[PDB]
């Protein structure tokens, strides 16, 4: 198969600015590459075909290019909606193949995560287990490192994180974190704390609770 | 594009080839056993003898092309075990038209491998074939493929060539640049 | 408008069988070749199958070949996909697609297939910023809102995560420190595949 390599995964820019993305087919395709857009929650949408020529609908900041093996989408001046996932396919060969995809990201403008912790709920214990929630809303960039502590003792066993997509109003990432542990494991400790570690801070920003 | 560029050649004639039944049956001339022009005979003969082995190999996977060369005549050949079977490939006169599209009419998404041709005569009436290797004309339109993007091809159309792009006709062309393994001898 | 609806998906035991279908409107159907393209649990969009405009021909990756059968039916503009030996890693969203002359052009809605285990049902333990922890449920999807739409802003409903073998999602919503609990606030959960529905008032202890 004509393996098509779309580096990179992440791609971060700013409002109204220059962007582009690279796809390297493993054999010659010439003019015969395609780029699709996938805004979060929707299906794909055809942008550019035969390389570098638009579909009947697409704004004209979007420009593809090149041919042979080295194809590159570029977007002149970014807007709000232009944040999406961006996918290249080729069609010189069955079997048909797409690139790995490339994720866009605006820059306005960092910020600090509003970290609140939560207890296992009243009824949750009665069914027989305990889960501690730590949210981290409205921060930038995506990169962050939450670490739990059970009476000042670190825990990475039994944790499920979940990052949100970048906001459409403001462009800030959030994330959640869930320390699932047993009822009897919960009973036998006291002070439970979730410890952030973002660029924004010098120090680990922290919330905790007792009992 | 229900459209059809008419064609003519010269002394690269269009032939059609029928399958040979074993009317005629042949083999190859095997290695023949062999005073400054003494030395030229013995090398030449050994060359012919060694080059024999090659012709062998090629006879087993493309006999038609062997017999066409050995008999200087367009022929269809195929093997029956360790032996060949031949017929004269008949010539074609009448108009030889080359359909402009390589798209398959109903099966919108699939394509033809090599350009469709409409042509008359060859005992007899109209035929809807397609363009074979080097002016073979094929009675059958079943060299198919699914439509790639960036399909550029150059087919030998009679004397000349014919360029096609995106499974659709472009022009005629003469392929200017020859490459050669011919080894001329300054005399 | 050229529009495009498809259906068939749900949960299926490995080795199972399933037929998808796809209702094509707003264009002259058989003029175009139809296709089937599948998004993994994240990305990758594997091309699955592509049939010719008339019917006669169709083409496959070796991955899905034998197992899957593409077909169309031009009497009433519908494209099908027949999966068999249905396999765990076939778990993906299935977008039906129209091709122009060589490649996919108007992608369809999306249509999720999953494999293997059992429809365990949600729980939401209930949880200034507050929240809602929906846990132990299967399969996708589920629906959170707050106060039946109502709360436009504040909301940060997180993506799901598969646990050992069950999903679990979380939802945060933030408000003016006074206004709660003066009007107590409800989190409206729904798991349609188990017919479960749970509006949960968030109380202090």
């Amino acid at each position: 198969d004509i393996v098509v390599t779309q580096s990179p995964k992440f791609m971060s820019t700013s409002a109204g600015d220059r962007v582009s993305i690279t796809c390297k087919a493993r054999q010659d395709v010439g003019s015969a590459v395609n780029w699709y857009q996938q805004k979060p929650g929707q299906s794909p949408k055809l942008l550019i075909y035969r390389a570098s020529t638009r579909h009947t609908g697409v704004p004209d900041r979007f420009t593809g290019s090149g041919s042979g093996t080295d194809f590159t989408l570029t977007i002149s001046s970014v807007q709000s909606e232009d944040v999406a996932d961006y996918f290249c396919q080729q069609y010189g060969n069955y079997d048909l193949t797409f690139g790995a995809g490339t994720k866009l990201e605006l820059k306005r403008a960092d910020a600090a995560p509003t970290v609140s912790i939560f207890p296992p709920s009243s009824e949750q214990l009665t069914s027989g287990g305990a889960s501690v929630v730590c949210f981290l809303n409205n921060f930038y960039p995506k990169d962050i490192n939450v670490k739990w502590k059970i009476d000042g003792s670190e825990r990475q066993n039994g944790v499920l994180n979940s990052w949100t997509d970048q906001d459409s109003k403001d462009s800030t990432y959030s994330m959640s974190s869930t320390l699932t542990l047993t009822k009897d494991e919960y009973e036998r400790h006291n002070s439970y704390t979730c410890e952030a570690t973002h660029k924004t801070s010098t120090s680990p920003i922290v919330k905790s609770f007792n009992r | 594009r229900t459209a059809v560029r008419a064609a003519a050649t010269e002394r690269d004639r269009f032939y059609v080839c029928p399958p040979p039944s074993g009317s005629t049956v042949v083999r190859l001339e095997p290695e023949q056993a062999c005073d400054m022009l003494s030395r030229i005979a013995a090398a030449w003969c050994e060359l012919q003898n060694k080059d024999r082995t090659l012709w062998g190999e090629m006879s087993r996977l493309n006999p038609s092309a062997v017999a066409t060369a050995a008999l200087g005549q367009r022929v269809s050949a195929r093997m029956l075990g360790d032996v060949m079977a031949i017929s004269r490939c008949v010539e074609v006169r009448g108009g030889v038209y080359v359909q402009n599209s390589m798209r398959v009419p109903g099966e919108r998404g699939t394509c033809y491998s090599r350009p469709l041709v409409t042509f008359e005569h060859n005992g007899t009436g109209v035929i809807e074939g397609q363009l074979g290797d080097d002016n073979e004309l094929l009675i059958s339109r079943d060299l198919i493929e699914p439509c790639t993007g960036n399909h550029r091809r150059y087919f030998k159309l009679g004397g000349g060539y014919v360029y096609y792009e995106d499974y659709s006709y472009v022009r005629m062309v003469e392929v200017p640049e020859t490459i050669s393994t011919r080894v001329t001898l300054n005399l | 408008e050229v529009q495009l609806v498809e259906s068939g998906g749900g949960l299926v035991k490995p080795g199972g069988s399933l037929k998808l279908s796809c209702a094509a409107s707003g264009f002259t159907f058989n003029d175009y070749a139809m296709s089937w393209v599948r998004q993994s649990p994240e990305k990758r969009l594997e091309w699955v199958a592509t049939i010719s405009g008339g019917g006669s021909y169709s083409y496959y990756p070796d991955s899905v070949k034998g197992r899957f059968t593409i077909s169309r039916d031009n009497a009433k503009n519908t494209l099908y996909l027949q999966m068999s030996s249905l396999r765990s890693d076939d778990t993906a969203i299935y977008y039906c697609t129209r091709q122009e002359g060589d490649f996919p052009l108007f992608d369809y809605w999306g249509q999720g297939t999953i494999l293997t285990v059992s429809s365990a049902k949600t729980t939401p333990p209930s949880v200034v910023t507050l929240g809602c922890l929906v846990k132990g449920y299967f399969p996708e999807p589920v629906t959170v809102t707050w106060n039946s739409g109502s709360l436009s802003s504040g909301v940060h409903t997180f993506p799901a995560v598969l646990q050992s073998d069950l999903y679990t999602l979380s939802s945060s919503v933030t408000v003016t420190s006074s206004t709660w609990p003066s009007q107590s606030v409800t989190c409206n959960v729904a798991h349609p595949a188990s017919s479960t529905k749970v509006d949960k008032k968030i109380v202090p202890r």
